[PDB]
C-alpha cells in the first residue's frame, strides 16, 4: 500500500481551485445532509 | 449593587454566576441566565471542550484545504463523506469515544465534587504551565483562542459553502477586484 | 482637560475660544478630549493628504515599478482620484494594515487620552512592550530627534502652528475631493485635481 | 486538585487496585473501577490465566506460517482455516488435556468463594516452578512484573493477529509483506 | 455512576430487563448467523 | 389511491420478512391505518425533509418538558395558592391555549 | 535552568537574550529545557543534513553497491531530492529503526533532562545499564575521547560553537528544501540540487 513518507510523498498537495461564482441558494441545499436533498438524508443513517 | 462589567445596565444578579473572579475571564457575560438552570462546573466542561475542539477544527479545516495525505484526494467540504464511505470516520469515532467516556466519568466524579475543575485533565507534558504565576495567565488565552476559534470555524464552514473557494473564503469580486476603490460603483460587485 | 486651557485659541478668530454653536460648554471634558484628538488626527491625516494629492496633480512619480508590469508612472498616467484605483489591492491592502496595526497599537497604549493621557500625544514607540510581537525603536513621530533641540515655547509656538496648518490641511483636502467629483466648485482646480 | 488521584489517569479518583500489594499495582489504570467490584486476587489469577494462554498462542500463530509438523493431515498455512482443515479428533484430545490439566490444578479451587479461601494462595501462583527461579527472591519482582506485562501485550498481540488475518483472509507475515509491497 | 446510582441498577426490575436484553439480543444474533436448525 | 400507506419495516432475522408487504411503489413494509399520511397531506406536508424536522422539533420538545418537570418539582415549585386560581387558570386555558391554537392552526 | 543562565547568548546579537517575542516569558522552566533539548537536536540533525545534503548535490557517491543490483552511484544519478525515494525500502526501514532505538534509548537514560538532567546532554552509552540488552561500548557521541583534553572553558566555548553551527545549518537546510521546491527562491542555489 501507499505509506506517506517511505514509499510516497508525506502530503500531497491538495488541487488548487480559481474562486467564481457564488453558486446558488437552492445548489448546495438540494444536496445537503438534513435540509432537502431526500435522497441524502436517506444516505446520513449509518451505513453498515 | 455589583453591575456585570460585561453588560451593566444589567447587574450579576445572576448570582448563579458565584464569587466575581472565581473563573478566568469572568466578566459577568451571562445575559439569558444559562446558569440558573445548570451548575457552573459542567457549562465551564463544555465551553473548554469546544473551546479546543473548535480550535483544533479552524486548524484542519485550513490545512485539509491546502494539503492532505496521498490516497485520501477529497477536498474538504467532502471528505466527510468520503472518509465515512471509506471508514476512516468510524475509526475517530471509536477512539474519540473511547477517550470520551473517560471525559464522562471525569465529569460524573467532579460534579459530585472529587477534585476537579472543569477542562483540567492534568494535561501538561511540555510543562508550559508548572508554575503556578503562569497557570492563570495562560487559561486566558486558551480561552480567548478557543473562542475566536469557535467563531473562525464558523465563519469558515459557512463561507466555504455560500462561495465554493478555498482558504480565504472569499468571492471572486473580493479576490479579483478593488475592494479599496473610492471611484463611482456601479450596480452588482 | 477644559476647553479654557487648550491650545486652539488662535489670533485669527480675535483670541477667545471660538465655539459659536457652544458644542464644548454642553459636554464634558472627556467628551473634550475625544474632540481634540480627532482634530489633530484629521489634520495630521489631511496634511498628508494634501500634500500628495498635490503631488500626484504635479504628475511626480517615483523612477520605478510599482507592481512587475506596472510603472509608478502608469498609474500616475491620470489625476490622483484614478490612481487610487489603478494602485492593485494587494498594495493598498498592505498600507491599510499598517495604518491598521499603528491604530490598534496607538489607542492600546495605557493613561488613555480620555483617560489621564495627553489628547493628539501619539507616544514615540506604539509597538514597545507587546508580548509576541517585536519592533525596531524607530518613533513614529521624530525618527529623527529635531523637537529635541527645542524649548518649551518653541514646542507651544509649533504646536499652534501645527492645529493651524491641520485646519487648512482638513479645509484643503475636502475642496480638492469636492473639486474633482463636482467640477467648477471649487475655482483653484484647473483640470488635473 | 483530587486528594488521591490514579497515577495513571491523574483526572480521576484513585481505584481501590492501587491500595493492593499485587505486582503492577503501583500504576492506577481502572477507569471503568472493575476492581471495585470484581475480587482483585480472582481477576489477578484470571489475567495471567489469559496472558499465558496468548504468549502460547501468539508464539503458535507465528510457527504455524513457516512451519509445520512432518505430513500432518491438512496443514493450509493460515490459522483460522487451518481449525477447520485439521481433524476433530486432535482438537477433542488437546481439550482433554487442558480440561485434565486445569482439574487437577486446583482439585476444589474453582469458584471466586472457595478458590482463595487459604490466605497463602497468591495469584496465578499454581506451583509451575520446576527450575526454581522463584527460590532467589530478589529477582522474584521482575520476573513478576515481565510475565504480567508480556502476558497483556500478548493478549492485546493475538487479538491483532486474529482480526488481521480476519480482514486479509491470509497468514500475518504474508498480510506484511503485502502491507509493505511497493505502492 | 454513584455509590446509590449503581444500587438502583442492581435492582430486580432493572437487572431482569438488561439480563432478558442480552438474551433476547444473544438468541437473535445466533439466529441470524445460524438460521433454521432443526437437528444438531 | 393505488399505494397503500406504510410506515414500519421489520429486520429479517427468523423469516418475519414476509411480513413487508407489497405495499406499492416499490416499498415493502407494513400497511399504516393510523391515517398520519392524510394527516400530512393536509398540512401540505409533501415533502420528506420536513417530517424529518418536524420530528427533530418534537425530540426538543420532549427534552424540554423533561427539564420543565425536573424543575417545577426540584428547583421551582409552585405554592398551595398557585394552584387554587381556578378562575386565573380558566381564563389563560380558554383563551391562550384553545383560542389562540385555533387561530394560529388557521393562520 | 532560567532562560538568563544558558549559553545561548552570541555577539550577532550583542551578548543578550535574542528572544523578542517572549516565548520563554510566558512558559515555565520546565518547558525551556525541552526547548533547548529540542533546539540541540534541531542542530545536531540540520548539521548532518547540510553535510549529506552537500554531498549528495556533489554527486559524491560511495564507491560499491547498496543493495545487490543497486549501485550507490545510481541511486545518486538524480539530485538529493530524488535519492530518498531511491534507497530499497528495506534500507530505509533499517534506517528509521536505529533512529527509533537510539531516540527512546537516550530518553530513557535516567535524569530526564526535563526533570534534572541536563537539556542537550545526551548520555554517553544509551543501551548500556539495561538488562537483557547487551551492546558494546561504543559512546554514541564522542567514541574516541577528543573532549578529555579540552578543559571547562574550551568545553564552554566549542558548545557556543556548536550551537551556532546548529543554527546556521537549520537556516542552510531549510534554504536548500525550500531552493529546490520553489525555483529562484535561494538565488545561490543553482541547479543540482
Ligand atoms: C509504519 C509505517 C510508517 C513509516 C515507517 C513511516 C515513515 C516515515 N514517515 Mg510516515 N506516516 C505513516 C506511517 C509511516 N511513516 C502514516 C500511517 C501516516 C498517516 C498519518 C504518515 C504520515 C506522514 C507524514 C505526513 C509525513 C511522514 C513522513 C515520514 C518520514 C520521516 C519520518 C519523520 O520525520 O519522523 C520524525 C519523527 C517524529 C515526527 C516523531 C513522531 C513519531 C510518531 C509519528 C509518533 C519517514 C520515512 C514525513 C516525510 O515525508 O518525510 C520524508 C512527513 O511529512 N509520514
Ligand atoms: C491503536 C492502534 C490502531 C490500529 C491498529 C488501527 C487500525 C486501523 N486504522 Mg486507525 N486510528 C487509531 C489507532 C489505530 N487504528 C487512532 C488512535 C486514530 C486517531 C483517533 C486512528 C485514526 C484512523 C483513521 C482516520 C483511519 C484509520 C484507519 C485504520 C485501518 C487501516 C487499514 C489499512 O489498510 O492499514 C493501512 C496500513 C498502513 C498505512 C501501514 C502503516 C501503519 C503502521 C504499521 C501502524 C503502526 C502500528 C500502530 C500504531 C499500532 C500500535 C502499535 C503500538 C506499539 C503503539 C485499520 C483498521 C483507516 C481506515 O479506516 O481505512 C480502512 C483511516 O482512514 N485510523
Ligand atoms: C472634524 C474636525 C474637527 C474637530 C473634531 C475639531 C475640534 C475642536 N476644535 Mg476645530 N476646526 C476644524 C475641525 C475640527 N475641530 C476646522 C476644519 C477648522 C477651520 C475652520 C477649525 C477651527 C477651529 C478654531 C478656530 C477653534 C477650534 C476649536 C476646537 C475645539 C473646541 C470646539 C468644539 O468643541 O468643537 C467640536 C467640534 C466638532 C464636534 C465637530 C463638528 C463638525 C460638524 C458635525 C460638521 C460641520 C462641518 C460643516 C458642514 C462645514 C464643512 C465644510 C468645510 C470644508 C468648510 C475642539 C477640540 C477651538 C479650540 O481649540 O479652542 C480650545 C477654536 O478656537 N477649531
Ligand atoms: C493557527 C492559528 C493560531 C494558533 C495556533 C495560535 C496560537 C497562539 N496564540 Mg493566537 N491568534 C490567531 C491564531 C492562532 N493563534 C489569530 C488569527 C488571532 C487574531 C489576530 C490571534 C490572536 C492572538 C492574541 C491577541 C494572542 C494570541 C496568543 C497565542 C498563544 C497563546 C499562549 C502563548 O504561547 O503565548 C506566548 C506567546 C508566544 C509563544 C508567541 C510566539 C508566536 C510566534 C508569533 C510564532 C511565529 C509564527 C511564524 C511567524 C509563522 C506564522 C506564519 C503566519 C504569520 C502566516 C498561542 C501560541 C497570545 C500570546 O501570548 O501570543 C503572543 C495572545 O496574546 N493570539
Ligand atoms: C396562555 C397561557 C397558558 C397556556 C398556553 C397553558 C397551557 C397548558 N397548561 Mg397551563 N396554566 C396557565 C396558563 C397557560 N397554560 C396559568 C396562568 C396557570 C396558573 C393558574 C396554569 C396552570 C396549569 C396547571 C396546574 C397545569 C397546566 C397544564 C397545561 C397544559 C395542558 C395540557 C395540554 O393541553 O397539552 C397541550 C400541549 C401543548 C399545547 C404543547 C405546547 C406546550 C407549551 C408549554 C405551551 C406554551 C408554548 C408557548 C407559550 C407558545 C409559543 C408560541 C410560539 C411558537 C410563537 C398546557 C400545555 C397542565 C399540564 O399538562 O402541566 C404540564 C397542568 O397540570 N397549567
Ligand atoms: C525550532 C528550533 C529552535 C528552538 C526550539 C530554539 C530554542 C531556543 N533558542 Mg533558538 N534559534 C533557532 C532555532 C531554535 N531555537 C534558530 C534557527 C536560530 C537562528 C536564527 C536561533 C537563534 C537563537 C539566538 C540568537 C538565541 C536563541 C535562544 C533560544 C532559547 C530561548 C528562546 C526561546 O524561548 O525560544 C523558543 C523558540 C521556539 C519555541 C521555536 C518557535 C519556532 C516557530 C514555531 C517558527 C518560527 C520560525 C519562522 C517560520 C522562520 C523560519 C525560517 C528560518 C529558516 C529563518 C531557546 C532554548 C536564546 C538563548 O539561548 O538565550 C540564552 C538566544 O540568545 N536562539
Ligand atoms: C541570503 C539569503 C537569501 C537571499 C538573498 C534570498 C533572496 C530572495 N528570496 Mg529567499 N529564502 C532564503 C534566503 C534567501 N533568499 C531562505 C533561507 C529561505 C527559507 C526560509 C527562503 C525562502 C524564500 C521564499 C519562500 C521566497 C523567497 C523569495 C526570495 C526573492 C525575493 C529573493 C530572490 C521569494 C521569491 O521571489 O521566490 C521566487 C519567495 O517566494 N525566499
Ligand atoms: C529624505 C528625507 C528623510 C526625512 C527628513 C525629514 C523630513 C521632514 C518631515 O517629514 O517633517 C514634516 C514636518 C515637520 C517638521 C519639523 O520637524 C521638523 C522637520 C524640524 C522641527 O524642528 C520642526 C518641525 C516643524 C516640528 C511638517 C509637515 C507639515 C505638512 C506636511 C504640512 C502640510 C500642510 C498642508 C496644507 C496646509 C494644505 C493646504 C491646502 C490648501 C490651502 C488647499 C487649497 C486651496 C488652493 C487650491 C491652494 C487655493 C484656493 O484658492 C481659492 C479658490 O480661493 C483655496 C484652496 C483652499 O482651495
Ligand atoms: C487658530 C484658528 O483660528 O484656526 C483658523 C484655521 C484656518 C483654516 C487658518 C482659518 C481659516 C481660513 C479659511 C481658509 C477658511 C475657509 C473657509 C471655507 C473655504 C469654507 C468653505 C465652505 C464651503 C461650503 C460650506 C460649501 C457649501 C456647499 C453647499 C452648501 C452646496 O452647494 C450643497 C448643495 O449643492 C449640493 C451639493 C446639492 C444639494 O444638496 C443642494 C445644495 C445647494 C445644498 C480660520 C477660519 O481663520 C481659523
Ligand atoms: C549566537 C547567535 O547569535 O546565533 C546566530 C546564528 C546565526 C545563524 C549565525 C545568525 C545568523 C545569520 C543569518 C545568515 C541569518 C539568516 C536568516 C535568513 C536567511 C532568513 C531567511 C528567511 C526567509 C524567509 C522567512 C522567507 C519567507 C518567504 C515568505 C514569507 C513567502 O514568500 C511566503 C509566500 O510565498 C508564499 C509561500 C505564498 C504566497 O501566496 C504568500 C507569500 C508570498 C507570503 C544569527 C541570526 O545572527 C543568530
Amino acid at each position: 500500500m501507499t505509506i506517506p513518507g517511505l514509499n510516497a510523498p508525506g502530503l500531497v498537495p491538495a488541487t488548487k481551485k480559481p474562486a467564481g461564482a457564488k453558486p446558488s441558494f437552492e445548489s448546495y441545499r438540494d444536496t445537503s445532509h438534513f435540509w432537502s436533498s431526500q435522497g441524502i438524508m436517506d444516505s446520513v443513517p449509518k451505513v453498515k | 449593587a455589583a453591575a456585570a462589567p460585561a453588560t451593566e445596565e444589567a447587574e450579576e444578579a445572576e448570582e448563579s454566576l458565584g464569587p466575581v473572579g472565581a473563573l478566568v475571564g469572568d466578566v459577568g457575560f451571562d445575559p439569558l441566565g444559562f446558569t440558573e438552570i445548570l451548575p457552573l462546573a459542567w457549562l465551564r466542561e463544555a465551553e473548554i471542550k469546544h473551546c479546543r475542539t473548535a480550535m483544533l477544527a479552524t486548524f484542519g479545516f485550513a490545512f485539509t484545504d491546502f494539503w492532505h495525505f496521498p490516497g485520501f484526494d477529497y477536498t474538504t467540504l467532502e471528505a466527510h463523506d468520503a472518509v465515512i464511505a471509506q471508514g476512516g470516520m468510524s475509526q475517530l469515532l471509536l477512539w474519540i469515544g473511547l477517550l470520551e467516556v473517560f471525559s464522562a466519568i471525569s465529569i460524573d466524579q467532579m460534579l459530585r465534587g472529587s477534585g476537579r475543575e472543569p477542562g483540567d485533565y492534568g494535561f501538561d507534558p511540555l510543562g508550559f504551565a508548572s508554575d503556578p504565576a503562569k497557570k492563570a495567565d495562560l487559561q486566558m488565552k486558551e480561552l480567548a483562542n478557543g473562542r475566536l476559534a469557535m467563531f473562525a470555524f464558523g465563519g469558515f464552514v459557512t463561507q466555504s459553502v455560500l462561495t465554493g473557494n478555498t482558504f480565504p473564503y472569499l468571492f471572486d469580486y473580493q479576490t479579483a477586484g478593488d475592494i479599496v476603490a473610492i471611484a463611482a460603483q456601479g450596480a452588482s460587485p | 482637560a477644559l476647553v479654557d486651557s487648550m491650545e486652539g485659541v488662535g489670533e485669527e478668530t480675535g483670541g477667545q475660544i471660538w465655539d459659536p454653536l457652544g458644542i464644548s460648554e454642553a459636554v464634558s471634558d472627556e467628551a473634550v478630549m475625544w474632540f481634540r484628538a480627532s482634530e489633530l488626527k484629521h489634520g495630521r491625516v489631511a496634511m498628508l493628504a494634501s500634500v500628495g494629492y498635490l503631488v500626484g496633480a504635479a504628475k511626480i512619480s517615483f523612477p520605478g515599478e510599482l507592481a512587475k508590469g506596472v510603472t509608478f508612472a502608469s498609474v500616475a498616467a491620470n489625476g490622483p482620484y484614478q490612481a487610487w484605483d489603478a494602485v492593485p489591492q494587494a498594495g493598498k491592502l498592505q498600507i491599510l494594515s499598517i495604518i491598521l496595526a499603528l491604530e490598534w497599537a496607538t489607542e492600546a497604549k495605557k493613561p488613555h487620552y480620555m483617560r489621564g493621557g495627553v489628547p493628539g500625544k501619539i507616544e514615540q514607540l506604539p509597538f514597545d512592550g507587546i508580548q509576541g510581537l517585536w519592533a525596531p525603536k524607530i518613533k513614529f513621530w521624530d525618527p529623527l530627534n529635531f523637537t529635541g533641540a527645542l524649548s518649551a515655547e518653541q514646542k507651544a509656538r509649533k504646536r499652534k502652528a501645527e492645529l493651524k496648518n491641520g485646519r487648512l490641511a482638513m479645509i484643503g483636502i475636502i475642496s480638492f475631493i469636492t473639486g474633482h467629483n463636482l467640477p467648477g466648485s471649487v475655482p483653484a482646480l484647473d483640470s488635473s485635481f | 486538585a483530587i486528594s488521591k488521584p490514579s497515577n495513571a489517569m491523574p483526572f480521576l479518583t484513585a481505584p481501590p487496585c492501587q491500595s493492593s500489594k499485587l505486582p503492577g499495582a503501583e500504576t492506577g489504570f481502572d477507569p471503568l473501577y472493575l476492581s471495585e467490584f470484581i475480587d482483585i486476587k480472582w481477576a489477578r489469577e484470571a489475567e495471567l490465566k489469559h496472558g499465558r494462554i496468548c504468549m502460547l498462542a501468539t508464539v503458535g500463530y507465528i510457527m504455524q506460517e513457516f512451519f509445520s509438523l512432518p505430513g500432518y493431515p491438512g496443514y493450509t498455512p493460515n490459522p483460522i482455516e487451518a481449525v477447520s482443515s485439521t481433524p476433530p479428533e486432535a482438537l477433542a484430545q488437546i481439550v482433554l488435556v487442558l480440561s485434565i490439566i486445569e482439574f487437577n490444578s486446583n482439585k476444589d479451587k474453582w469458584t471466586m468463594d472457595t478458590m482463595f479461601t487459604d490466605p497463602a494462595r497468591e495469584p496465578g501462583n499454581l506451583g509451575f516452578d520446576p527450575l526454581k527461579f522463584g527460590e532467589n527472591k530478589e529477582t522474584r519482582e521482575r520476573l513478576a512484573m515481565a510475565e504480567l506485562k508480556n502476558g497483556r501485550l500478548a493478549m492485546i498481540a493475538f487479538s491483532g493477529m486474529i482480526h488481521q488475518t480476519f480482514v486479509t483472509g491470509k497468514p500475518l507475515f504474508a498480510s506484511l509483506n503485502d502491507i509493505f509491497s511497493s505502492p | 455512576m454513584s455509590k446509590d446510582l449503581l444500587k438502583y441498577l442492581s435492582t430486580a426490575p432493572v437487572l431482569l430487563t438488561a439480563w432478558m436484553s442480552l438474551t433476547a439480543g444473544m438468541i437473535i444474533e445466533i439466529q441470524r448467523f445460524f438460521p433454521d436448525s432443526l437437528s444438531f | 389511491t393505488s399505494i397503500k400507506p406504510s410506515a414500519q419495516v421489520v429486520w429479517p432475522v427468523v423469516g418475519q420478512e414476509i411480513l413487508n408487504g407489497d405495499v406499492g411503489g416499490g416499498f415493502s413494509g407494513v400497511q399504516i391505518t393510523s391515517g398520519v399520511f392524510q394527516m400530512w397531506r393536509a398540512s401540505g406536508i409533501t415533502n420528506e425533509t420536513e417530517l424529518y424536522w418536524t420530528a427533530m422539533g418534537g425530540l426538543m420538545m420532549s427534552a424540554l418538558m423533561v427539564f420543565a418537570g425536573w424543575f417545577h418539582y426540584h428547583k421551582a415549585a409552585p405554592k398551595l395558592e398557585w394552584f387554587q386560581n381556578v378562575e386565573s387558570m380558566m381564563n389563560h386555558h380558554l383563551a391562550g391555549l384553545l383560542g389562540l391554537g385555533c387561530l394560529s392552526w388557521s393562520g
